[PDB]
């Protein structure tokens, strides 16, 4: 019994770890079809739809 | 009878208050974990299959 708190709460941190990082955005946003924001090339960066 | 698994609330006298089969449904094999009667939401962790 020791042992699975141990483990899921070792498991339940690695979610936490990652909700703190990428998870700081309150809305999605959809993809920009401009790519040349003054010449600036973006494709590369975004994602190909 | 039967050999199965029961977890007792004791007062401050020592009487028996309430019971609870930790053998009847998933709700009450749950209660016999955490050793409270009333728990909060989430995911818990019980015995495993
Ligand atoms: C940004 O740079 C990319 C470099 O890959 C350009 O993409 C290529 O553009 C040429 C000519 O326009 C095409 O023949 C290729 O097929 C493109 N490759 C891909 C993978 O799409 C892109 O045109 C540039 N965009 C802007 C806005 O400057
Ligand atoms: C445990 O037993 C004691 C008796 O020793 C109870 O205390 C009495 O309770 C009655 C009724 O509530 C009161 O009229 C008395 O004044 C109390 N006496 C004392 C010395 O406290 C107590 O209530 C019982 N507790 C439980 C949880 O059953």
């Amino acid at each position: 019994t020791q042992l699975n708190r141990a483990l899921s709460g070792i498991a339940a941190e690695q979610d936490r770890n990652t909700r703190e990082v990428f998870a700081q955005v309150k809305q999605m946003y959809k993809t920009p079809t401009l790519k040349y924001f003054g010449g600036f090339n973006f494709s590369q960066i975004l994602p190909d739809p | 009878l039967k050999p199965t698994t029961f977890m007792l609330k004791y007062d401050e006298n020592g009487t028996i208050t309430d019971a609870v089969d930790c053998s009847q449904n998933p709700l009450a094999e749950l209660k016999c974990s955490v050793k409270s009667f009333e728990i909060d939401k989430g995911i818990y962790q019980t015995s495993n299959f």
